[PDB]
């Protein structure tokens, strides 16, 4: 058994952290005061769950996790909701002032102080692992924070821990539920600091959670609380290959090697289905060729974009529930006949399937269904980059003015590195295009 | 009040699609890099798709389709008609053609080689996406140094009195539904030599009935209809915006020969086409009505033939 | 636990900052006895952002009411809510200014403002993270404008790394005391340019035509003024001070609305103004239209004669937020003209539950529009008339100051129009 | 349309189907980098102080 260290950034890594971890002791039956019934090893043991919870010898089970904020009052709710029995103290590290929506703050100012204290904390979970395989990064792109002080531990933890590997977990920024103008600032410096560091990053568009929730679960105003139920299913069907017993993404090295061939382009395209609203109490349950045909529509996906007019590298369904392989592979005999799938000419066209016989858990009185059987999609499909675009467009109109430039050479920052950020993304932008077209 | 911006300074269609909306009192032109729009007339090369139907609170459409031009690009065209399934299968309206690289130099040879050795007509013509007709596969290889190699109309329908050859032109309209709109008025270009330079299909038709006894209907226009209910069908997978963040219409100009056995034959495919003087007004309105005011209604025949798809 | 300490300098700074207080202690439930008597855990929850708690469950504002003269401060401590304050915060001269910025920047004000950083040095030792500060004061007078900046630019000094916020009145001759007024508001802009982040403009010509013109009053008085003040200050500072998606602090609203460093005045707003017609139902849509309409603007400039380079909107009360959210991207999309290109999603809307009293549902407008030039033209073109001639000079030189200061005054605030103008036409 | 890389256990199942064949910074470093920021910082907090002086 081989651990996982789980590391939350920011109110969006925290709150989403927050749902993660609930859902977690949801499918592993772990009540909120730590305990689970169905261990029978006390005080140990090296079982799957293992690789996410510690055991102490009361029977308690751990999160190994540290949540981190320049600020107290978004993991303060940690340390009052229903499962803060599951955490202890040193866990949880709050700072004073926040970034403010400002990378420079987060990174450079604030982040510098605190650095060291959240670097120990980790080294302390890190020595509770006979054999850690490495860390999962949950934090939002435009948060100071989650921007700011994330790139900066990320340069860290490649210092302490070369060998190790870093998944991230990314929240693009989406106006329809954005806090700051600077969002696509903080985003593209975040980027350029954590690119040569993390080894497989999974963005999430708020915008496509938004709206998911809004047509799927009829929900007209969705707050972050819709949001993060629908990202916690996602994290928890990519992360469930670590924590039950299977062969397929079984350590963090093999997300690397299924799904990113260019150490650059290590961006998959997250597609999730059936997404079904709790309130429809008569429901038809969709079939393993419905649900899998479900992964190629564009309205399904964790990033709006068409991958129609891209390139696949990679491709990795994720079922769990109801699902025999016979009937994946007739849906994707089905699906290839009828989808336009292109992949690049030197990979071959074919999927990494991975089955999971127990169906997704949903959040007792939340917006989701139970569903007999679900799948999410990784797709490392150049077509991803359409985001970028979009993301690097919002960034050239405010600094083709230096618009709020100001802020950030304030706190220490040179005007220098958001060109050199700029010049990094504009080469990664031309790494995507040299692939798909 | 809907909002569009116009990127195609050089449309003479949109130009007057543009004039249209406004002349409604229930459209307005914003900066062209403004992005609170409603409708995009958006430029011919680059357009920024991965930028369109982001926009809170706003629905976005666009006149022309990403990946149209595996359609409208010659090259592609030929590739397309040949690995299709759903195409290379028939392909008898498509002239025998070849994509060059300055590779199928050795297949065009072959069936070249053929022809001199029958004694058949081997005239081919190269073009790309500066044109060559030669019937010396010598002469056309050394001509192009991407192009195609395609087989030249040998026996062209020559109109009379004149002996003149012609082409027709077709104007198609695909909405954010993928309904395909055969616009009713064709133009036929003359080349006003023996084998201004248009005629319109009333007299056209006209000349069918009286010079060959039949109508330009059944003589023609099913075999047109069907080439672009082909060409339109097998990349609506491909091209759809059914499901999309944001909605795709397009105007097309399709190209055909009519041989003398009254056989219609597909020339190319245009994703930027322009119209004829006379038909401008008509077929502009008609773009309105079917392809913008479908998705954004304002406060009777067709002038579009429905083609009919599953 | 990021607390404000708020500063109140001056006749009209300490009448806005007093209204301001009795406003928001009945929105958080506090008494005048400073116990709490409210029925809702949104009011007490960043309770700490604005009040101090002593003993017995008691609430005291963090406010410090400064003045050269106690005639202010003594209606104050007699009215409504004079003994929530805590007694040691009332620090009072006996001179006054008299409508002079050289006595409260240079010679009568110098004389007190240590006393005052004494006291704003005891409530900051005694803050978990101080955010910043939010001044009340009046540019037109002598104790607010001039004393005013200069505990700014003191106040700067020894708490460089803290937001600077002002809530500063400009004056009109429509409500004008005395003709030195726009001597004194051309000296104070100048100060605030450099030594404020954020000031919420707040044009009494504004509060004049809005009570005489939509409100229907012939004779309006500071106290119709005030009313418009103590409604704008609580919807500026709802986000501050009770918890909801968006939870905001003086330095993440200089952050968001603050482009360019110097360009940090702002247009306030508000919806509904409505004369007293107090009971009919407003919709969402009314509330937005209002809320962008020149009539509901506190800054006396028309909007549509500039461009905005970032706003911030306000909910308050029970209401559809789908439909707020539709109302405030339909303004955008329809007057996308008037919202600048280089500065994508400049608009951001925040809702709370909690109205203001008296109110069903309304809506607070913080805009930074470069339109806002015009209310500069205003003071320098009042300024000019009389600086050609040097007016009303000796006043001021029989303080000390010297000619080159007005100059320069003037000069820096010129700049400022041009500025705005500039990225008008960007 | 070849299945490969089947693996089976009481959990799930994991397989690979196949269609077509194909054709660090140091610490030194950050840390320099970190404090050349602060000195920025505290360069333009001198700057002002010593404006305000004047
Ligand atoms: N999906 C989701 N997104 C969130 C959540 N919380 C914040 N965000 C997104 O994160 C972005 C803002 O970053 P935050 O995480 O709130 O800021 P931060 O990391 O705490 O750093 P600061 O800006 O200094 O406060 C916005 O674009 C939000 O849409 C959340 O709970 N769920
Ligand atoms: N295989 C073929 N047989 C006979 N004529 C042919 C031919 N291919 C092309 N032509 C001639 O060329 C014309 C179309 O060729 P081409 O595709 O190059 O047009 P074009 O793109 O240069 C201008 P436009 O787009 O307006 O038609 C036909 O109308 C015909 O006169
Ligand atoms: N809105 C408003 N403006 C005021 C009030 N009192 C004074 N003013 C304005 O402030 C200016 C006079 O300044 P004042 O505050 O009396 O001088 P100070 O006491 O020396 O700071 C004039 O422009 C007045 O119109 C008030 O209660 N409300
Ligand atoms: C919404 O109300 C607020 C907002 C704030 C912060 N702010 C201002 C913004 C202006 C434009 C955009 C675009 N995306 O985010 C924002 C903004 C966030 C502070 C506040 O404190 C008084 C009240
Ligand atoms: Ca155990
Ligand atoms: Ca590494
Ligand atoms: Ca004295
Ligand atoms: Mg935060
Ligand atoms: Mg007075």
């Amino acid at each position: 058994m081989r651990e996982c260290i789980s590391i939350h950034v920011g109110q969006a890594g925290v709150q989403i952290g927050n749902a993660c971890w609930e859902l977690y002791c949801l499918e592993h039956g772990i009540q909120p005061d730590g305990q689970m019934p169905s261990d029978k090893t006390i005080g140990g043991g090296d079982d799957s769950f293992n690789t996410f919870f510690s055991e102490t010898g009361a029977g308690k089970h751990v999160p190994r996790a540290v949540f981190v904020d320049l600020e107290p009052t978004v993991i303060d709710e940690v340390r009052t909701g229903t499962y803060r029995q599951l955490f202890h103290p040193e866990q949880l590290i709050t700072g004073k002032e926040d970034a403010a929506n400002n990378y420079a703050r987060g990174h450079y100012t604030i982040g510098k102080e605190i650095i060291d204290l959240v670097l120990d904390r980790i080294r302390k979970l890190a020595d509770q692992c006979t054999g850690l395989q490495g860390f999962l990064v949950f934090h939002s792109f435009g948060g100071g924070t989650g921007s700011g002080f994330t790139s900066l531990l990320m340069e860290r933890l490649s210092v302490d821990y070369g060998k190790k590997s870093k998944l991230e977990f990314s929240i693009y920024p989406a106006p329809q539920v954005s806090t700051a103008v600077v969002e696509p600032y903080n985003s593209i410096l975040t980027t350029h600091t954590t690119l040569e560091h993390s080894d497989c990053a999974f963005m999430v568009d708020n915008e496509a959670i938004y709206d998911i929730c809004r047509r799927n679960l009829d929900i007209e105003r969705p707050t972050y609380t819709n949001l993060n139920r629908l990202i916690s299913q996602i994290v928890s069907s990519i992360t469930a290959s670590l924590r039950f017993d299977g062969a397929l993404n079984v350590d963090l090295t093999e997300f690397q090697t299924n799904l990113v061939p260019y150490p650059r382009i290590h961006f998959p395209l997250a597609t999730y289905a059936p997404v079904i609203s709790a309130e429809k109490a008569y429901h038809e349950q969709l079939s393993v060729a419905e649900i899998t045909n479900a992964c190629f529509e564009p309205a399904n996906q964790m990033v709006k974009c068409d991958p129609r007019h891209g390139k696949y590298m990679a491709c990795c369904l994720l079922y769990r529930g109801d699902v025999v392989p016979k009937d994946v592979n007739a849906a994707i005999a089905t699906i290839k006949t009828k989808r336009s799938i292109q992949f690049v000419d030197w990979c071959p066209t074919g999927f990494k399937v991975g089955i999971n016989y127990q169906p997704p858990t949903v959040v007792p009185g939340g917006d989701l269904a139970k569903v007999q059987r679900a799948v999410c999609m990784l797709s490392n499909t150049t077509a991803i980059a359409e985001a970028w675009a979009r993301l690097d467009h919002k960034f050239d109109l405010m600094y083709a003015k230096r618009a709020f430039v100001h802020w950030y050479v304030g706190e220490g920052m040179e005007e220098g590195e958001f060109s050199e950020a700029r010049e990094d993304m504009a080469a990664l932008e031309k790494d995507y295009e040299e692939v798909g077209v | 009040m809907y909002t569009f911006v116009v990127r195609d300074e050089n449309s003479s269609v949109y130009a007057e699609v543009s004039r249209l909306l406004l002349a409604t009192g229930q459209w307005k032109r914003l900066r062209k890099d403004n992005p609170r729009f409603n409708l995009m007339l958006g430029e011919r090369n680059r357009l920024p798709f991965g930028r369109l139907g982001h926009e809170p609170g706003l629905v976005q459409l666009v006149n022309y389709y990403r990946g149209a031009d595996k359609l409208c690009r010659k090259a592609s065209l030929v590739k397309l008609i040949k690995t299709s399934p759903e195409l290379s299968e028939s392909c008898t309206w498509f002239p025998e053609s070849y994509v060059i690289y300055p590779d199928e130099r050795e297949v065009f040879l072959a069936a070249y080689n053929r022809r001199r050795e029958g004694r058949e007509g081997n005239v081919w013509i190269a073009k790309s996406s500066g044109i060559l007709i030669s019937s010396e596969a010598s002469e056309l290889l050394d001509f192009i140094d991407v192009h195609v190699i395609q087989k030249y109309l040998e026996k062209p329908l020559l109109l009379e009195p004149g002996h003149r050859k012609f082409d027709i032109r077709s104007w198609v309209l695909v909405d954010h539904l993928y309904n395909i709109y055969l616009y009713r008025e064709g133009v036929l270009r003359t080349s006003s030599e023996p084998y201004g330079n248009e005629m319109f299909f009333e007299e056209f038709n006209q000349y069918l009935m009286d010079a060959l006894n039949t109508t330009l209907e059944n003589s023609i226009l099913l075999q047109i209809k069907h080439i672009i209910r082909s060409c339109l069908m097998c990349i609506e997978p491909a091209i759809s915006t059914k499901h999309l963040h944001y909605q795709s219409f397009q105007l097309f100009g399709f190209d055909f020969m009519v041989d003398e056995e009254l056989k219609v034959w597909l020339i190319e495919v245009n994703g930027a086409p322009a119209c004829a003087q006379k038909l401008y007004a008509e077929l502009c309105q008609g773009i309105v009505d079917v392809a913008i005011s479908s998705v954004f209604p304002l406060a009777p025949t067709s002038i579009f033939i429905k083609l009919h798809h599953h | 636990m990021r607390e404000i300490v708020h500063i109140q300098a001056g006749q009209c700074g300490n009448q806005i900052g007093a209204k301001f207080w009795e406003v928001i202690s009945d929105e958080h439930g506090i008494d005048p006895t400073g116990s709490y008597h409210g029925d809702s855990d949104l009011q007490l929850e960043r309770i700490n952002v604005y009040y101090n708690e002593a003993t017995g469950n008691k609430y005291v504002p963090r406010a410090i009411l400064v003045d050269l003269e106690p005639g202010t401060m003594d209606s104050v401590r007699s009215g409504p809510f004079g003994q929530i304050f805590r007694p040691d915060n009332f620090v009072f001269g006996q001179s006054g200014a008299g409508n002079n910025w050289a006595k409260g920047h240079y010679t009568e004000g110098a004389e007190l403002v240590d006393s005052v950083l004494d006291v704003v040095r005891k409530e900051s030792e005694s803050c978990d993270c101080l955010q910043g500060f939010q001044l009340t004061h009046s540019l037109g007078g002598g104790t607010g404008s001039g004393m005013g900046t200069l505990l700014i630019s003191k106040i700067r000094e020894e708490y460089p790394d803290r937001i600077m916020n002002t809530f500063s009145v400009m004056p009109s001759p429509k409500v004008s005391d005395t003709v030195v007024e726009p001597y004194n508001a051309t000296l104070s802009v100048h100060q605030l340019v450099e030594n404020t982040d954020e000031t919420y403009c707040i044009d009494n010509e504004a509060l004049y035509d809005i009570c005489f013109r939509t409100l229907k009053l012939t004779t309006p008085t500071y106290g119709d003024l005030n009313h418009l003040v103590s409604a704008t200050m609580s919807g500026v500072t709802t986000c501050l001070r009770f918890p909801g998606q968006l939870n905001a602090d003086l330095r993440k609203l200089a952050v968001n609305m603050v482009p360019f460093p110097r360009l940090h005045f702002f247009m306030p707003g508000f919806a509904p103004l409505t004369s007293r017609q107090q009971y009919r139902a407003l919709t969402v849509p009314e509330l937005t239209q209002q809320m962008f309409d020149s009539k509901n603007m506190m800054a006396a400039c028309d909007p549509r004669h500039g461009r905005y380079l970032t706003v911030a909107a306000i909910f308050r009360g029970r209401m559809s937020m789908k439909e707020v959210d539709e109302q405030m991207l339909n303004v955008q999309n329809k007057n996308s003209s008037y919202f600048v290109e280089w500065i994508p999603n400049n608009v951001k809307t925040a809702v709370c539950d909690i109205p203001p009293r008296g109110l069903k549902m309304s809506a607070t407008f913080i805009g930074n529009s470069t339109a806002i030039q015009e209310l500069f033209k205003r003071i320098s073109e009042q300024f000019t008339a009389m600086f050609r001639r040097k007016a009303f000079l000796h006043w001021y030189t029989g303080e000390g100051m010297d000619e080159m200061e007005f100059t320069e005054a003037e000069s820096n605030m010129n700049d400022l129009v041009s500025e705005y103008q500039q990225y008008q036409d960007a | 349309m070849e299945v490969i890389e089947l693996n089976k256990c009481t959990s799930g199942q994991s397989f690979e189907v196949i269609l077509k064949p194909p054709s660090d910074p140091s610490l030194e470093e950050i840390q320099k980098k970190l404090e050349a920021a602060e000195e920025r910082r505290k360069y333009q907090e001198a700057e002002l102080l010593k404006h305000l002086a004047e």
